[PDB]
Formats: structure tokens, C-alpha cells, sequence
């Protein structure tokens, strides 16, 4: 009588112009129970926009096999997901979010496997601006985005995408779970970790602790981990938990934990000769946590931090006296590490090899630059904008009856 | 900032023309950009990036690197015995023109705040110029040159308003 291909084509646009747009998620979920490509033929010729939305569906389909239909030829389904979100771009995504999002998941399985997964940078960074209203949104997307920055070292993309907080998720039909949040925070903690930005780092490793559980997981354990080697390179000891924080983190991750709470009791004594020895100790334990190159950082912070003491205490200590508290083995020593501090600005320092010794003091900023009354003004424009989105969150809970 | 803008330009290439492996001069232009903002960062990881088999066959990205190599210990007389040594002429040149410039503004603005009584035997190993050239140049700017030591001493209404009412009610 006819094909079936024809009569699966024409069912999408009865459903994009009415006001029930639940029922087109799962039409194109399935494409009427086919494992073919002849879907995406037919929406060229009869397509409203370009290619309607029926495109995503019969595309994430072929990514599910995890393998080329015929030949070396895998370059031809990464390129047309690509014009779809650019040119296409999509009207229709704030109602079908459970197959928008499953089709980033299924094309950066299928990117690692092959060559190597650069292009999907590209392509999730438009969908992401399309969810976003200019107000910095987060979504099961927002979490796949910090995944590809971790494979391919390349923390360039995930400049614009952090810099500013994020708040409100966007939700409409679901598109989040519980492993989704905690994935996200534990995947942005390294990036401000390696950028030398651990006032960003601390914050993020502490939300993957505070939310609840039952047991124990992968995520929550390395995340405790971390939280340690972060706190003790800015002060000398861990920071306390939140009262609202799980219980399972002070029962069974903190005894399972025992070879990084050791390491902050020593760190509180500044001693560079015992913490040498704690290295080659839990050697075992950085390996099989796959924790290697972040206990390296405090190793070098120690000696950042006795030279940082000396300020307080002494004032103009000399080269050679220096050299036998900090223990850095000759007076030669000594005046290399003191001017890395100085390009990085941990402190301000000088040199005097006229006398042989070095002088401390302090910034001599009074903070009286008219530079300093825009930072406030700039810092003050974004709390009375948390406050006017609170009020509007606080009347929508008045309006649903409550007990 | 001017070289600020060519960064931005060039990574948004690298995610949408290549499929999965990029090109040889395109890895050249980033990591000789990254080297001019000093982040060793950024251009630590941009390496690991690039496969083996591309750094083996490609010799231009290797020369590039070992400057980028001194850069991470911090070593000013080691900067200018790379950058004379292997050289691309293409779009790495107008590039790494720039990157020595910044070498010397570098040892500029550390000496002068580090060093209050550095030498003259140890002050032209920091900027690139001889002997002979480093203690000229410093007396026409203002710092002082001893003698007989080799001593050199170097170094709102509308925002009120709307705060107004917004506490108010």
C-alpha cells in the first residue's frame, strides 16, 4: 500500500503546533520502533525551519550501537548534529529536555572511543546558551560540559561558564538527577584547583559534601578527599562541616579517610622533616585514589607558609638564618625561592645582597584608590539581584497551599 | 588587549573544524599565544593535548616547547638561548617577536620589586643586555650606579538612589 517511512514523517508537526508538546519527546524517542536513516531524508524536503526536531531523534539512535554503520566514515553523523544546534538551533527544546540531553551523553561515548573528542566541545557549548537567559542557568548539559573539559585538557571553554554563579536549574518536564550535582561539583573543583584559584575551589568541594545521602559512593569519597589538600594550602587546618551535612562523611568516610587526616596534624607543627616522611608512607593509598599530583602542592606550600610566619615574627631576618628554620640547605637556596613568591604575589619582599640579608614588610595599599569604590558598587549590583529573585521564589510557595 | 583577542579567535577553530584531530600550525598558535600572557597553565595542559604522533612528526612544536620549558623554573638567562635556536616562519615568528619583549618587561617589574641592591655581574644575565649596555640604560631612568663594587640600586548618585528605595520597601 505505502511505505511505512512516510507515514512516521508527518506525525511531528501536529504536535508542534498545538499547545500539548509532552507527546513530542516520546515520538521521537522512538521514530516508530526503526533502527534506520531514512528519517532524515525525508525532513529536508518537508521541513518547517530546517529539519525540524525529528532530526535529534534518528541521530541519537545510531550513537546507542556505539559503532560506523559502513567503513572509516564517522565524520558524516558528528557533522549533521552540528548544523542543527547552529543554523536550526530549535524552538521547541524547553518541552523535549529528556531527549536533548540524552543526545550530548550518547555523542561524547561515542567521541573517546574514536580519535580523539575535541569536537564536542564545540558543539555543547550552543546548546548551552540557548537554556541560558542570560542569567547563567545549570542542567544536565551544564554537567556533560565539565566532563569533556577534563578529557581534553583545555580550561578555556569553562572560563565563561564559571566565572559567574549559577542559580535556578532549568526544569519544565525533568532533566536532572541526584548524580548529576554531584558529578558537577566534583568535576569543577579541578579546574580552579590547577587555575591557582582555591577561593573558587574550596567552595565547590564543599557543596559534593553537604548533600545527603544513604551509603557510601565514588563521588563522595574522593570529594572528602580533596576537601583537605584544598583547606591546608590556604590555612593550617580543615575546615569544619556544616551542621545540615551528611552523616555518613563523619562515620565511614572519615575512618576510611585516615591517611589524609594525618597529614593536617603534622601541617599544624611546620616542620618540612616529617611531612617528607608521609609521603613515601601513604604512597599506597594516593595511587589506588587516583589522588596523584594534588599532595604535591603541599609540599611546596609548607616552605610558602614558614617564610609567611617569619613575617609576622621577625622583620629583617638574614639569608643564612633563614636558610636553617625553612630548611632549604645552603643560604644559595634561599634566595631562589623567596623571588617566586614575588611574580606570583603571595607576598611582597626585597632583597638585600648588599648586607646580606633580606627584608619583610607589608603591602602599603590603604585601599583609597578610586578603583576600589567601583569593585563595591560592581559587588553590590548582584545582591540586590539575589534579593529580588528570592522574593519572587518566596510568593510562589504563598500562593500553594502549605501545612 | 590586542593579542588578547587573537587567543579568543583561534580556539573557537580548533571545536568546530576539526572532527576529532586538529592541525599541526593551529597547535603552534596556541601555545605560542599562551607563553606571551605568562600562563604556564594553560599551556602545560594545551601539550599534553597534542598526541605523541603529532610532536614526532612536526619539529616546529618541539622548539616551541623548550622555550615554554624555562618558563615554568623561571630562568631569565635561559630564555634567550632558547628562542635563537629554533625558529617557524610562518605565524609563528610575528609571535614569538613579542614573547621576548615581554621577557625583559618581566625581569623589569621583578627586579625592581625583589631587589633593592642587585649586581651589575648578575643584572645582565636577567635582561639579555651585556654588561656594558645594563648600567647605560639604568642611569637615564633614575636609578643610581656604585662604583668600584658593581652595585646597582633600582626601587554615584543613581547607584545611591536606587539603594534608597530597594531597603526602604
Amino acid at each position: 500500500m505505502a511505505s511505512a517511512l512516510e507515514q512516521f514523517v508527518n506525525s511531528v508537526r501536529q504536535l508542534s503546533a498545538q499547545g500539548q508538546m509532552t507527546q513530542l519527546c516520546e515520538l521521537i524517542n522512538k521514530s516508530g520502533e526503526l533502527l534506520a536513516k531514512n528519517l532524515s531524508h525525508l525532513d529536508t524536503v518537508l521541513g518547517a525551519l530546517d529539519v525540524q526536531e525529528h532530526s535529534l531523534g534518528v541521530l541519537a539512535v545510531l550513537f546507542v550501537k556505539f559503532s560506523m554503520p559502513s567503513v572509516p566514515d564517522f565524520e558524516t553523523l558528528f557533522s549533521q548534529v552540528q548544523l542543527f544546534i547552529s543554523t536550526c538551533n530549535g524552538e521547541h527544546i524547553r518541552y523535549a529536555t529528556d531527549t536533548f540531553a540524552g543526545l550530548c551523553h550518547q555523542l561524547t561515548n561515542a567521541l573517546v572511543e574514536r580519535k580523539q573528542p575535541l569536537r564536542g566541545i564545540g558543539i555543547l557549548k550552543q546548546a548551552i546558551d540557548k537554556m541560558q537567559m542570560n542569567t547563567n542557568q545549570l542542567t544536565s548539559i551544564h554537567a556533560d560540559l565539565c566532563q569533556l573539559c577534563l578529557l581534553a585538557k583545555c580550561f578555556k571553554p569553562a572560563l565563561p561558564y564559571l566565572d559567574v554563579d549559577m542559580m535556578d536549574i532549568c526544569k519544565e518536564n525533568g532533566a536532572y538527577d541526584a548524580k548529576h550535582f554531584l558529578c558537577y561539583y566534583y568535576y569543577g573543583g579541578m579546574i580552579y584547583t590547577g587555575l591557582k584559584n582555591f577561593e573558587r575551589a574550596l567552595y565547590f568541594y564543599e557543596q559534593a559534601i553537604t548533600t545527603p545521602a544513604m551509603a557510601v559512593s565514588h563521588i563522595m569519597l574522593e570529594s572528602y578527599k580533596k576537601y583537605i589538600l584544598v583547606s591546608l594550602i590556604l590555612l593550617g587546618k580543615v575546615q569544619q562541616l556544616p551542621k545540615y551535612t551528611s552523616q555518613i562523611v563523619g562515620r565511614f568516610i572519615k575512618p576510611l579517610s585516615n591517611a589524609y587526616h594525618e597529614l593536617a596534624q603534622v601541617y599544624s607543627t611546620n616542620n618540612p622533616s616529617e611531612l617528607r616522611n608521609l609521603v613515601n608512607k601513604h604512597s599506597e593509598t594516593f595511587t589506588r585514589d587516583n589522588n596523584m599530583g594534588l599532595v604535591k602542592q603541599c609540599l611546596s606550600s609548607l616552605y610558602k607558609k614558614n617564610i609567611q610566619r617569619l613575617t609576622k615574627t621577625f622583620l629583617t631576618l638574614s639569608l643564612q638564618d633563614m636558610a636553617s628554620r625553612v630548611q632549604l640547605s645552603g643560604p644559595q637556596e634561599a634566595e631562589k625561592y623567596v623571588l617566586h613568591m614575588i611574580e606570583d604575589g603571595e607576598i611582597f619582599a626585597s632583597i638585600n645582597q648588599k648586607d646580606g640579608m633580606v627584608s619583610f614588610h607589608d603591602n602599603p595599599e590603604k585601599y583609597n584608590n578610586p578603583a576600589m569604590l567601583h569593585n563595591i558598587d560592581q559587588e553590590m549590583l548582584k545582591c540586590i539581584e539575589l534579593d529580588e529573585r528570592l522574593k519572587a521564589m518566596d510568593q510562589e510557595i504563598t500562593v500553594n497551599p502549605q501545612f | 588587549f590586542s593579542f588578547k583577542k587573537l587567543l579568543d579567535q583561534c580556539e573557537n577553530q580548533e571545536l568546530e573544524a576539526p572532527g576529532g584531530i586538529a592541525t599541526p600550525p593551529v597547535y603552534g598558535q596556541l601555545l605560542a599565544l599562551y607563553l606571551l600572557h605568562n600562563d604556564m597553565n594553560n599551556a602545560r595542559y594545551l601539550w599534553k593535548r597534542i598526541p605523541p604522533a603529532i610532536k614526532s612528526a612536526n619539529s616546529e612544536l618541539g622548539g616551541i616547547w623548550s622555550v615554554g620549558q624555562r618558563i615554568w623554573q623561571r630562568d631569565f638567562p635561559g630564555i634567550y638561548t632558547t628562542i635563537n635556536a629554533h625558529q617557524w616562519s610562518e605565524t609563528v615568528q610575528p609571535i614569538m617577536e613579542a614573547l621576548r619583549d615581554a621577557t625583559r618587561r618581566r625581569a623589569f617589574a621583578l627586579v625592581s620589586q625583589a631587589y633593592t641592591s642587585i649586581i651589575a655581574d648578575d643584572f645582565a644575565a636577567f635582561v639579555g643586555l651585556p654588561v656594558e649596555e645594563a648600567v647605560k640604560g639604568i642611569l637615564e631612568q633614575g636609578w643610581q650606579a656604585d662604583s668600584t663594587t658593581r652595585m646597582v640600586l633600582p626601587r554615584q548618585l543613581a547607584r545611591l538612589t536606587d539603594y534608597v528605595a530597594f531597603l526602604e520597601n
